[PDB]
């Protein structure tokens, strides 16, 4: 319900303060990792990975 | 880390090298002196410290 | 003499040009042993530094 | 002042590395780099660039070991006092030709070559002006002009004579991968090296800078509604006038 | 601390301002509104009813301005050409 | 009463950020003032933090800076901040005093306020030419060259004050060194002005669009303009942030990347862009002696302002002619710059001694006469004679 | 700065000329209309800056009535720009209403304060 | 440190602390000041001092 | 501004303290007087009267840190001589 | 050396104390090392490199 809703997260300030950091948390190592991700796949074939690898063959 | 070589330092004699902005010693070994560090005191004048840990290379000290 | 051309500052190179002077490659100048400026929008002529003589010879400053 | 003492503009080429999601070609680099070291290293140094940056940008870490040792670097005073020499190390300096710049003129002409550690920042045109220059000597000045002895043409330098000559000739390089060697390639690669040597943070700035405008223009259109939402009594707000009477 | 000047403005209470007498004011609150109402029609109508007012006083300066700057580059690139070189001495020297 | 209101702290923090009276009609033009708040700031921080690995002799100065974009840990980031900071400072403080210029906010209650605000422009413009001094490249050397050596024009002593401005015979070790000291002061004598400048606002409030008086309608400072200041303050980090990660030399010239010589003239020598305006008027005057006089003439005429302005009306909200003359001032500013970035050609010249009569005819002429005409035009427009 | 009397000894002139009063009055008509301030529900001599002496005094001496209606006139134009809107064209200032009513009261309060000042440097014809 | 030991990274950011600091020692003079405005300065005896003030 | 907290004083005119009556002041101009008058009876009597008064209260606390400070000295010499060097043993270690 | 003048010798008696010392020049047109005897602005000379 949006009774339960609010009176658990939103009522108390110490609970919206804590939620607010614990999803700063979360949020800090998935978007770097997403991000890298979407970079390296955007650049493949020209990082030295790459062609580190290619010569190795 | 610092890089030096053993293959140009003699046999008797010591070399104090600085390293991460403190000096070291360095010196080649000699037959029974390190024996002599074999035999040397346990622990019955200052430290309980054995020879296994101190020199791991039986012709360097440092 | 100053090494600076008397417009906007160049370097001269070294006997090379005109009445056997010196050379403003800036813009295409020249230069004589006088140190008389011959073409260009030069307004004076070349400036000589303050010195003295040790006898026979010279000295800068 | 005359487009000739101006210098003819360059074009614009499709670089790899243009574009805010776009890296550099690590290929170019490994390859720019023998490109230096067998044409461009005779007479301009690369002073500002040490030999432990190359490691795993372009060259593996034993590889560099051995690039470095092939060169001697002054050591310690010995136990007497006398100078001594000893090979190179990672953390060195990638050393220079010449010992002090009177020797650099006197093998030049008079001329001084630059160094070339920030050149492609230094020149108005970046990129784009580099390999104009290095492709760009005609076979011919054009008619009317008078050279200086000792100076070569070239429409892209400013006043049209430059003191350095033709340096990159076809099939004068032998790449390790392949690649035909020729003069729009050996330029295309050494120009690519170039720009690494000034800008060696460009591949990690460009991802640094999508994170940062993702972040910050949510915020911007966060701080719009909460600002609209704090406003809204004073936004419908109304007025009446009647006017009171005569006391 | 002693007593400062005579100012145009005062504190909560004290403005400073006319008496008032027979104006009502009425508002509601902010948690039962739409912060966005609207939007859509003021970023167009809105939006052409302020530029359709303002953009004369400025569009007409900065095309004097503009042609201005034109007439004199496209001059200078014409006297330091091979077709300028009459002019150009009589006019610099 | 309140603990934010008792307490001797607080109730400054209360009486200029919490409960300070303003009126209900500014618009996002009266955002700028915040601004230059967080500019001063940034600057400093970044600054000081970078002031940990640089070294001021001139045989080290351009290479401590390239020290700090190759080997210090998000180096880069602090110089590319402080370099293109420092140009987003120049661009909020021009449209800070354009705003008081249309909106007549150094007019009679105001003019205390006014004048302070030169004073902070003053002292922005020489640490700002203190600091390009300090990389040592090639536009930094020869700019200080030119610079320094138009005080020898003061009759007597002038000679004098260039040596001791020196530390010796020309731009060397002395001087480099001279300078990153004073780069360091100057910003907290900004500071401490910036407070002075607070202190003078406070008396009467600020102004409004429509120019009239705002004691009628007020609204508290936080929660209305504490969050419609951090709508600007998202958007000013976002332009910022564009500049410093994806194009970090647009803004500057390519000849600071070549160390200072002192024996090759760099062929055209021009400051940074927002001196250019400044740097044109200078070079319109052929004399040495009254051209630098009228260089910061250019600068003390904003004083005369609030006596040659005979309009009983304040702004130029309702005023016909006033806006239109307003925007070739500023258009009129713009071109003055472009001729400073010019070389000195044929059209060029007669371009920028006339841009420079209409900047100076501006305050004295076409104020005066333009506020006396639109009084008559009010008067005989509606009254029945 | 300048003086409402001044203003006045102006344009009576003006208004007197046959000729003078054919071509400037319909260019100020036209000016006063792209003016604008009609359009938020304002008069001219709301316009009129109050931070001087002289003004002061016109205000307090102003009628009562006349008074109360001039507070809600300026607070309703806060409220319309604060919105970026303008008043409905029913709500507009017309001609016939936009009259100097604070004029008599500004230009008898610079008499007084004119006479003042050639009291304080008179000369005795001794 | 800056690094291993005492070193060169450590004397020069020592001296960019040694600019800062003082002014931030100003700043707390004036809020120093402005506490001591309050109730004003005390005097040898102990007792109140608002019988007998001068300038 | 608004107004601050109450504090224990004021300033000239609502100083805060108590009414007053019955009190008078008398007192003559500086120029009509003679400075350094008495300076001479004052550098020697009064200057007695002062230090008899509190010489007690300073004194004593620092001759009883001297007395030790100069014993612990002692002693310190004499364990680093020829003399005290079996009692350096057993004091030490 | 400039600092013993007027102190404990004469200019002229200083500069042939300084001539007997060999200091390091600018190279030659070549790029090659060079010596020079010693002027009043340098700085008395150790015995050991
Ligand atoms: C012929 C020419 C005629 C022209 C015709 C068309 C021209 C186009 C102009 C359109 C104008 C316009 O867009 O605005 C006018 C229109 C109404 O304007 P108005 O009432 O006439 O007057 C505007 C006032 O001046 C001020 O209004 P306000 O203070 O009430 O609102 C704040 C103001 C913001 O104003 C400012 O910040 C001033 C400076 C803005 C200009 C520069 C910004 C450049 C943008 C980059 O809003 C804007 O103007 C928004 C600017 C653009 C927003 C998009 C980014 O405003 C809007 O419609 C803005 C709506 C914005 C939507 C907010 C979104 C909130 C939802 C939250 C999403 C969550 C984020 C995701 C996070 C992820 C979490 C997981
Ligand atoms: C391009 C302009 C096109 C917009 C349009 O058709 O409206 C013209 C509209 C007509 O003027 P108006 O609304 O009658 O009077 C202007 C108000 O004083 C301005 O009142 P406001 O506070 O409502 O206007 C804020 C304005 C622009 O707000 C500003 O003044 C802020 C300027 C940007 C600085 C903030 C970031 C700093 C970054 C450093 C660079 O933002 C917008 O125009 C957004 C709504 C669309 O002019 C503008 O809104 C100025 C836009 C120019 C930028
Ligand atoms: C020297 C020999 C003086 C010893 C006997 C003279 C007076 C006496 O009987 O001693 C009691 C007398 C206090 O007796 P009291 O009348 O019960 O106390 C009244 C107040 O405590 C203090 O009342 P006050 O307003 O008179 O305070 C001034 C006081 C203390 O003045 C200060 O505390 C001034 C602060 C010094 C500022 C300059 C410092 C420069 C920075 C460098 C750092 C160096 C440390 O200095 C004097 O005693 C000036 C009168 C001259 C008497 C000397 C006659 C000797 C033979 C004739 O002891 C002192 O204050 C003398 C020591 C002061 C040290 C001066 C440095
Ligand atoms: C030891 C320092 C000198 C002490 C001499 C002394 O204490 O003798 C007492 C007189 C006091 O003289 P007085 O302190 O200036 O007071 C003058 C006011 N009468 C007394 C005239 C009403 O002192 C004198 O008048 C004689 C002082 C003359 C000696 C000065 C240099 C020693
Ligand atoms: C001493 C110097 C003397 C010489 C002075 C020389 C300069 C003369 C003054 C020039 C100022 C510009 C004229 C203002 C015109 C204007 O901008 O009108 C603004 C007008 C109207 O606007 P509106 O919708 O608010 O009104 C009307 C309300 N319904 O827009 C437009 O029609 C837009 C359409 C144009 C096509
Ligand atoms: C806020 C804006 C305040 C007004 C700025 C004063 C005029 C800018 C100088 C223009 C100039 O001098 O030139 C333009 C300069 C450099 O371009 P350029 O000189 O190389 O070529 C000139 C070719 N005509 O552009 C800039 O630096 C951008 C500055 C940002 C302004 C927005
Ligand atoms: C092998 C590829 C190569 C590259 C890339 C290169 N050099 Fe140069 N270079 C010079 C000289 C001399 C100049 C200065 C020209 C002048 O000042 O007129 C110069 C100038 C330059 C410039 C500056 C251009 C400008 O606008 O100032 C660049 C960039 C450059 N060289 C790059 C001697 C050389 C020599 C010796 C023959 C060689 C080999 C040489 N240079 C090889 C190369
Ligand atoms: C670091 C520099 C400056 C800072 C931090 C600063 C700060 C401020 C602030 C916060 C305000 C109130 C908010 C606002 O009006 O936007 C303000 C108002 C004002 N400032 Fe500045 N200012 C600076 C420079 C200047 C300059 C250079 C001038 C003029 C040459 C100036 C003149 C004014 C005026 C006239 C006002 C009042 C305008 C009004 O309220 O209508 N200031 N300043
Ligand atoms: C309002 C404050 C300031 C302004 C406007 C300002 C301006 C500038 C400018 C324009 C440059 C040239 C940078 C470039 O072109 O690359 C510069 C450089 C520099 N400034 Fe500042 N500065 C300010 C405050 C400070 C402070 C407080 C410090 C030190 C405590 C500082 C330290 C430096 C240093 C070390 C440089 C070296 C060059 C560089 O790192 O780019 N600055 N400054
Ligand atoms: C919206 O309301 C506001 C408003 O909130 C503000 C702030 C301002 C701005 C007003 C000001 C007066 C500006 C305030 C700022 C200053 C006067 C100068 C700022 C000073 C500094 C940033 C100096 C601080 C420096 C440091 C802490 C040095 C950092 C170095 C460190 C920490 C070294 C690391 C430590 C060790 C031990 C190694 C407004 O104009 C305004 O509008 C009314
Ligand atoms: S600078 Fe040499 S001719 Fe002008």
């Amino acid at each position: 319900s949006f009774s339960s809703l609010y009176k658990t997260f939103f009522k108390r300030n110490a609970v919206f303060v804590g939620t607010i950091f614990a999803g700063a948390f979360v949020f800090q190592t998935v978007f770097d990792t997403a991000i890298t991700s979407w970079y390296e796949n955007h650049n493949k074939g020209k990082l030295w990975k790459d062609v580190k690898a290619r010569i190795a063959a | 880390k610092v890089e030096v070589n053993l293959a140009a330092i003699p046999l008797g004699k010591n070399v104090v090298v600085k390293w991460q902005g403190k000096p070291v010693f360095i010196r080649h070994r000699t037959p029974h002196e390190i024996q002599e560090a074999n035999s040397v005191d346990m622990s019955a004048l200052k430290d309980p410290q054995t020879d296994a840990d101190r020199v791991k290379d039986p012709q360097w000290l440092i | 003499m100053l090494g600076i051309c008397t417009h906007l500052g160049c370097v001269p190179i070294g006997e090379a040009g005109d009445f056997g002077g010196w050379f403003c490659p800036c813009h295409g100048s020249h230069y004589d042993i006088s140190g008389r400026i011959r073409k260009g929008p030069a307004p004076l002529n070349l400036e000589i530094p303050a010195y003295e003589f040790d006898g026979d010879k010279v000295i800068v400053g | 002042m005359t487009a000739a003492e101006h210098g003819l503009h360059a074009p614009a080429y499709a670089w790899s590395h243009n574009g805010p999601f776009e890296t550099f070609d690590h290929a170019s680099i490994r390859r720019g780099y023998q490109v230096y070291r067998e044409v461009c290293a005779a007479c301009h140094s690369l002073d500002r660039v040490a030999w432990r940056t190359l490691v795993g940008v372009s060259h593996t870490n034993e590889e560099v070991r051995n690039m470095a040792e092939e060169f001697e670097y002054d050591d310690e005073p010995d136990e007497q006092g006398n100078p001594k020499k000893r090979p190179g190390k990672l953390s060195d300096y990638i050393p220079g030709p010449y010992p002090n710049e009177q020797a650099a003129r006197a093998a030049n002409q008079g001329a001084l070559p630059p160094d070339l550690s920030l050149i492609v920042k230094a020149r108005h045109g970046g990129c784009d002006y580099i390999f104009s220059l290095l492709t760009g000597y005609p076979d011919e000045p054009p008619a009317g002009v008078a050279l200086p002895p000792g100076s070569n043409y070239n429409p892209y330098f400013p006043g049209g004579s430059i003191a350095m000559a033709r340096v990159l000739f076809d099939d004068m390089v032998e790449y390790e991968d392949g690649t035909p060697a020729t003069t729009s390639q050996m330029a295309k690669d050494v120009t690519t090296f170039l720009n690494w040597c000034a800008e060696p943070e460009h591949d990690e700035r460009k991802r640094l800078g999508l994170k940062t405008v993702i972040i910050l223009s949510s915020l911007y259109l966060l701080s719009i509604w909460v600002k609209k939402f704090k406003w809204a009594g004073i936004k419908t707000r109304k007025f009446v006038f009647n006017p009171p009477k005569p006391r | 601390g002693p007593p400062s000047g005579k100012t145009y403005m005062g504190w909560w209470g004290h403005m400073g301002g006319p008496k008032q007498k027979g104006i009502t004011s009425y508002a509601v609150s902010p948690y039962a509104q739409k912060p966005l109402q609207g939007i859509f029609h003021n970023a167009v109508f809105n939006s052409f009813r302020r530029f359709k007012s303002q953009f004369l006083y400025v569009l007409i300066p900065a095309g004097i301005y503009w042609y201005w700057w034109k007439n004199g580059n496209e001059y200078n690139e014409f006297l330091y050409s091979k077709a300028g070189r009459e002019e150009l001495e009589r006019v610099n020297v | 009463m309140a603990f934010r209101k008792s307490n001797v702290y607080l109730s400054l923090v209360n009486s200029y950020i919490i409960d300070s009276p303003q009126p209900s009609s500014i618009n996002y033009w009266w955002n700028m003032g915040s601004l230059l708040g967080l500019c001063l700031v940034i600057q400093i921080v970044t600054g000081i933090f970078m002031a940990m690995h640089y070294s001021s002799n001139i045989e080290l100065a351009f290479s401590s800076v390239e020290h700090i974009m190759r080997d210090v840990h998000n180096g880069y980031i602090l110089r590319y901040l402080h370099a293109n900071g420092a140009s987003f400072f120049f661009m909020v403080m021009f449209m800070h005093m354009a705003k008081g210029l249309y909106y007549g906010s150094y007019r009679s209650p105001r003019v205390t306020l006014w004048n302070v605000g030169v004073i902070i422009f003053i002292l922005t413009i020489a640490t700002a030419f203190l600091g390009y001094c300090c990389v040592y490249g090639q536009m930094s050397h020869w700019g200080a060259t030119v610079i320094t050596n138009l005080f020898s024009a003061i009759p007597f002593v002038g000679n004098d004050i260039v040596s001791w401005l020196w530390g010796g015979f020309s731009v060397s070790n002395p001087t480099i060194q001279r300078f990153f000291a004073l780069h360091y002061l100057v910003p907290f004598i900004i500071a401490a002005m910036v407070i002075m400048h607070l202190m003078a606002l406070h008396i009467h409030g600020s102004s409004n669009p429509l120019g009239i008086t705002g004691n009628l309608d007020r609204i508290p400072m936080h929660s209305y303009f504490i969050f419609k200041d951090l709508v600007t303050v998202f958007l000013f980090m976002l332009i910022l942030a564009l500049f410093v990660f994806y194009s970090p030399n647009t803004l500057g010239h390519p000849d600071n990347y070549i160390p200072g010589n002192p024996l090759v003239t760099p062929a055209s020598i021009v400051p940074e862009w927002y001196l250019l305006p400044f740097y044109a008027i200078l070079r319109s005057i052929p004399d040495k002696l009254l051209g630098v006089i009228t260089m910061f003439a250019a600068i003390l005429v904003l004083l005369v302002l609030p006596f040659t302005d005979r309009s009983v009306v304040r702004g130029n909200t309702f005023k016909v002619l006033s806006k239109f003359f307003f925007f070739i001032f500023v258009f009129n500013f713009v071109l003055l710059g472009q001729i400073g970035a010019c070389h000195v050609e044929v059209p060029y010249v007669l371009m920028g001694q006339i841009a420079t009569f209409i900047y100076f005819a501006y305050f004295l002429i076409i104020v005066p006469v333009i506020s006396t005409i639109e009084n008559v035009l009010f008067y005989i427009g509606r009254v029945n004679k | 700065p300048q003086s409402f009397t001044s203003i006045a000894r102006i344009g009576d002139y003006i208004l007197k000329s046959p000729v003078l009063s054919k071509l400037c009055v319909p260019v100020a008509n036209q000016f006063i209309n792209l003016a604008g301030y009609k359009k938020l529900g304002l008069k001219f001599d709301d316009l009129i800056a109050e931070e001087n002496p002289i003004m002061q005094t016109a205000l307090r001496r102003l009628p009562e009535d006349e008074s109360y209606a001039r507070a809600y006139r300026i607070i309703r134009a806060h409220q319309t720009e604060l919105t970026h809107h303008l008043l409905p064209r029913n709500e507009w200032i017309k001609a016939q209403e936009d009259v100097p009513y604070l004029l008599p009261y500004i230009l008898e309060a610079e008499a007084a304060a004119k006479e003042k000042d050639e009291l304080d440097n008179i000369e005795v014809s001794k």
